[PDB]
């Protein structure tokens, strides 16, 4: 009988224990995934910008090639024709 | 060709679905009863022309709406 | 608001429908009946010889080459729409679809099986 | 439910048989593929000894029993207890019997012809199913991600096999299968651990290790650097409680168990590792569909579960991979049953209805009519 | 559970006490006429079966607000009776699509709020704000005042 | 708009279908003229895969399709998928039934004739237009730069012909048409590049390189100082990012692509280059309008867009032309749409309302009335 | 005594339950938190990236429309010179 309160007491107690960090760690878990959630979309969003950019960059990175093309073409013309 | 398949299958419905009315010698009885059997081909293919026309209508009517819905795709 | 009146709403949308259904049904049938009238005019040959016979038969073959011709062309079209409507449909499981999958559900919590089989059946519902 | 038929979705695997009726969440009963006699003499008369337990019956008698498994490396190696394990299935776990269900079971890629065949023969002739459906166990695993795209590595218990698939065109050339699996790294754990003290040698001391295996082995982000921290500190030293008590405690043997998927030469295989065979089967790919399958890498199967392994595997990849191409790796919390579940949503397909080999087609062609059309 | 449950809010309030006592001749414990926190949670963790928190989370959204797991009375009653399923592939798509070609009298593809109060006259029930607003902001997803075909699917997705 | 009748004017061309109602500025609708069936097997049920993908739908899915052109060198050799081609332009880039719009197709000079019998039987046959008429491409080149004289070089990707024109009045004894195009330069440039070891091979790699040849190749103002100049320094290394990575580094593959224009002797034909079959086509001509050709030469075409190739080209006529006469070329800055531009005007024009071919004159003469007044 | 102990040995079960529970949940925690990390870097370089497309963008505009006066001005200047 001692030996069996003994085992009753330390079981009790181990499993509050047990119980109440388990609740503890879930909360934690959400407040983490909310995070996590946020951070998700701000990525998403930095993405399509940075797409956004680096066609614009393209594009005027052709149009100031052909540009310049144009200009060395009637340069030669102009010193050609003096 | 395809066009040639079109022109094929036309000339096979001239030559299929029409009878040959070559019935001048038949009796007025039976002449008679052709006639009806005219009448009733002709109901017939008046209202597979009414369905035609009102599953057409309804065709155009669903086509519009997913017409509108790939306006809304994007 | 509550979700039983929702319920309630939604179920006389959908009967007001099947009415409509019903009643464009009908307008169709009348409609076949009123052209029946109209088109197909009374055709009574009693009476008449050979010859008024068979040129009044050869004119309606022509007729009916005519109406043939005719129901070919608006079933080319009526094919033409269906592959009009397979192509949109195609379309729209490629773009609308994607992750539109079903969800489907089969992992009922079979709670009161269980106290109806556990625990007699003082429950009134199920 | 009431009218109508519903579809069994059994899933033979090799390791875990999940089966259960089509379009579900979860597979209904879920239990290990093994069977074994009794291997001692008996004493107790009229105890009611059966002659084999299987399933999940023989997981709790195994201490006088000889469990063997009926499937070596996705292939089938004994027919007889496949037998018995599928008649268990149908009658015992589901109780439906199959003269009124179809059934649509899987296979795993580039196996043996007489395989498929025979449990084509046997579900028709045994068991009288009204029709069957043999799919490949990796284009279910991309049916239940909802993509339609991807290139999904199935690491099953038997075989890891990896096939690419793009806009539903599967790629026949492309596909890479290598026969390390769980099953592997379960007899390398159980060989390791004799390093310590602790000897498994018996079959049934086998699952001890494969519980081990499941709680206690995470693969490492950096090999040598776990390693080193677990020669110098004692961070790393998780204990568990044997089923008779004498706890164990497992070092880095920790790591070293799961490391074996990126380097087989541990257990002495020759080719490379899963993150490297992911690579070569997206080479092989056109150079047109590559970045989609580079963004749409798929896991799957039981040993994906590993904990810190989609991390691994992303770094390898970005590692080989071209610095421009973003790695993406899906891992869905549920990959165990993601076969099953992508086998659900398939046997649930209207447009997938009439694909079924029906009884008369059996009748009419032979076995043989698995390779036919009717794939 | 919500027709059950819908058809005996027929009788008063104090069956539910019963029910707490039937929860009770389970897991007796529970004293506050409900079925309380203690018992919810403990019953979603434990009765063999469990349930994922993703799963109750998912469920509870469709009338949770705060996003706990408590609620009043009649709010959990709709918060918990929806949790268990009874529709079956919710009917024939094709018939649906019928239905809102019948419905969209201007032939546009699109149910304007005034087709919504059109609707509501045919179906001739009573003229009530409340009803309204309520349908004009479901049906409406997108905060243009009108309702699509798609919209109208999931307005029905699940209702006979 | 509203009540009237509008033209549709399509522009078949070879490699790209440019099309738009007539009036405008730019062709409504440009997309690749490919057809591709689809070459795997394919596992996904119900996934709603079509056929044949054809215009720019087949160049997303290129991956797993074998795209084929269905002209080849200005003649169509494939009539079915033209047929395809134009039934798809029609309906659902421009989406008006054609029963109810006139449309003017364009040809290349010297053409099988068979070729356009059987474009304008399909047209009045399959379409069933209400009129349609077939305008030579150079003519119309020659009215969008405003002017009513002058020599026309238009180097499409199919076939490089250079029609000269006075007064209005053509000159049909001096047409020099030439099979050197686009299309012969991209598989130049794919064969070139396997000299630094870039294989592509699949049809549909063959657009990868004509992307390549697009954005990166220019024409040399001189030919040897270029190849010189690229041999010991590096300052022409260009690079480009693959459709999946690993970056390429074009050397002096860059001019030496489009050179082939100027010596046919690179791809093995033996005729003199687009700078001498000008001058060639030029000295055909009678005595007193050569001037008005030197001072007038038209550039058009898609393949004359190369950086350079209106400088070049005027280096070599004035090197070959008496020193007395001006070579100016003209090189509107819309050279690639130059002949729909052309195009539109005409059919825009209150003289030629008449000279379209009414379906009731088809119906009298058949389809060769094509080579008869109506041209 | 006797089913004192009996007590005593389903609290030990229960025990153990809990404990396997929350020892999940705090795993599940930890993975989430480091993912976050990750995530939030990814983030972090996305940022990053689409700031210098867009420097490099206003940057190509510039050189844009100083290369088209100059080549407006060699025009006037070949126009002269013809
Ligand atoms: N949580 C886990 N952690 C680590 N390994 C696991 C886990 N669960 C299962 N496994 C391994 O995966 C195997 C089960 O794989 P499974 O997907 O069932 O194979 P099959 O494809 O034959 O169904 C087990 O043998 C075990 O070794
Ligand atoms: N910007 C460009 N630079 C160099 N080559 C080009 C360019 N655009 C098009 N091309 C070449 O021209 C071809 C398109 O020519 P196009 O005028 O469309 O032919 P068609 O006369 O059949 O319409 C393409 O195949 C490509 O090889
Ligand atoms: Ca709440
Ligand atoms: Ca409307
Ligand atoms: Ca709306
Ligand atoms: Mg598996
Ligand atoms: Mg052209």
């Amino acid at each position: 009988a001692q030996k069996d309160e003994e085992k009753m007491e330390i079981q009790e107690i181990q499993l509050k224990e047990a119980k109440h960090i388990a609740e503890d760690a879930d909360r934690k878990y959400e407040e983490v995934a909310r995070k996590l959630v946020i951070i998700e979309s701000d990525l998403e969003r930095a993405e399509e910008r940075a797409e956004l950019s680096e066609g614009k960059c393209a594009e005027l990175e052709e149009e100031l090639k052909t540009v310049t093309n144009n200009l060395k073409s009637l340069e030669a013309q102009a010193e050609k024709y003096s | 060709g395809k066009r040639q398949t079109e022109r094929e299958k036309k000339k096979k419905i001239l030559a299929e679905r029409r009878k040959v009315l070559a019935i001048d010698h038949l009796n007025e009885d039976q002449l008679r009863e052709k006639a009806k059997e005219l009448w009733q081909s002709i109901y017939n293919l008046e209202a597979e022309k009414f369905d035609l026309q009102e599953k057409f209508k309804q065709q155009k009517y669903e086509i519009n709406v997913l017409r509108n819905r790939i306006n809304d795709n994007q | 608001i509550s979700a039983s009146r929702k319920l309630q709403l939604k179920t006389l949308m959908l009967q007001i429908a099947k009415q409509e259904l019903e009643r464009e049904a009908e307008e169709r049938r009348g409609e076949k009946g009123r052209a029946l009238s109209t088109r197909c005019q009374p055709l009574e040959l009693a009476g008449l010889s050979f010859a008024e016979l068979q040129d009044l038969c050869r004119q309606l073959h022509a007729r009916v080459d005519k109406v043939d011709e005719e129901r070919y062309d608006v079933e080319a079209k009526v094919t033409k729409n269906i592959t009009e409507i397979a192509d949109l449909n195609q379309k729209i499981f490629d773009l609308r679809g994607k992750f539109k999958r079903p969800t489907l559900r089969r992992v009922r919590i079979s709670a009161d099986a269980m106290m109806q089989a556990l625990l007699g059946a003082r429950a009134k519902e199920t | 439910d009431d009218e109508e038929t519903t579809a069994l979705v059994c899933d033979n695997g090799s390791g875990l048989v999940k089966a259960g009726f089509a379009g579900d969440d979860a597979p209904r009963a879920v239990f290990p593929s093994i069977v074994g006699r009794p291997r001692h003499q008996g004493v107790m008369v009229g105890m009611g000894q059966k002659d084999s337990y299987v399933g999940d019956e023989a997981q709790s008698k195994r201490g006088i029993l000889t469990l063997k498994y009926p499937i070596e490396h996705g292939i089938i190696t004994n027919w007889d207890d496949m037998e018995k394990i599928w008649h268990h299935t149908f009658y015992n776990e589901l109780r439906v019997a199959p003269e009124e269900h179809p059934t649509l079971l899987t296979e795993a890629p580039l196996n043996p012809k007489a395989n498929r065949e025979k449990m084509t023969q046997i579900m028709f002739e045994t068991f009288n199913v009204p029709a069957m459906y043999v799919a490949i166990q990796a284009v279910l695993s991309l049916y239940a991600s909802g993509r339609t795209t991807g290139i999904v590595l199935d690491s099953g218990d038997g075989v890891t096999h990896n096939v690419p698939i793009y806009e539903g065109y599967a790629l026949p050339h492309a596909i890479m299968r290598l026969d390390l699996a769980g099953r592997d790294l379960t007899d390398y754990l159980m060989k390791i651990l004799t390093e310590r003290g602790y000897s498994f040698v018996t079959t049934a001391e086998r699952e001890i290790v494969r519980d081990i295996k499941e709680k206690l082995c995470y693969v490492a982000l950096d090999f040598e650097n776990e390693m080193a921290t677990a020669a110098s500190s004692s961070s790393l030293e998780k204990s568990y409680e044997l089923p008779d008590g004498q706890v164990i405690t497992i070092g880095n043997e920790r790591f070293r168990c799961p490391e074996t998927l990126f380097q087989p030469s541990f257990i002495g295989m020759e080719s490379a590792g899963i993150h490297e065979t992911t690579y070569n089967s997206i080479m092989k790919c056109d150079i047109d569909i590559r970045k989609d399958l580079y963004a749409n890498n798929v896991l799957s199967g039981g040993t994906t579960m590993y904990p810190g392994i989609a991390d691994r595997m992303q770094k390898e990849i970005t590692a080989l991979a071209p610095s421009t191409m973003k790695i993406k790796i899906i891992a869905p919390p549920e990959r165990k049953y993601s076969v099953w579940i992508g086998g659900s949503i398939l046997a649930s397909l209207s447009t997938f209805q009439q694909m079924w080999i029906s009884k008369q087609e059996y009748d009419e062609a032979g076995p043989s009519i698995v390779h036919r059309k009717c794939f | 559970d919500d027709i059950y449950k819908a058809a005996v809010e027929q009788l008063t309030e104090e069956q539910k006490n019963e029910f707490k006592a039937a929860f009770d001749i389970f897991v007796l414990g529970a004293e506050d006429g409900c079925i309380s926190t203690k018992e919810l949670g403990k019953v979603m963790r434990m009765l063999g079966q469990n349930p994922t928190p993703e799963e109750l989370q998912e469920m509870i959204d469709e009338v949770d607000e705060d996003g706990s797991g408590t609620v009043d009375f009649d709010e959990f009653l709709v918060m918990m009776v929806r949790c268990m399923k009874d529709d079956s592939k919710g009917k024939s798509e094709e018939e649906l699509s019928d239905l809102f070609r019948m419905f969209d009298k201007n032939a546009d593809g699109y149910i304007d709020l005034e087709e919504l109060k059109i609707m509501l006259q045919a179906t001739g029930e009573t003229i009530t704000e409340d009803d309204i607003e309520e349908l004009m902001k479901d049906g409406d997803k997108n905060n243009d005042g009108r309702i699509d075909y798609d919209e109208f699917l999931e307005f029905m997705k699940g209702v006979e």
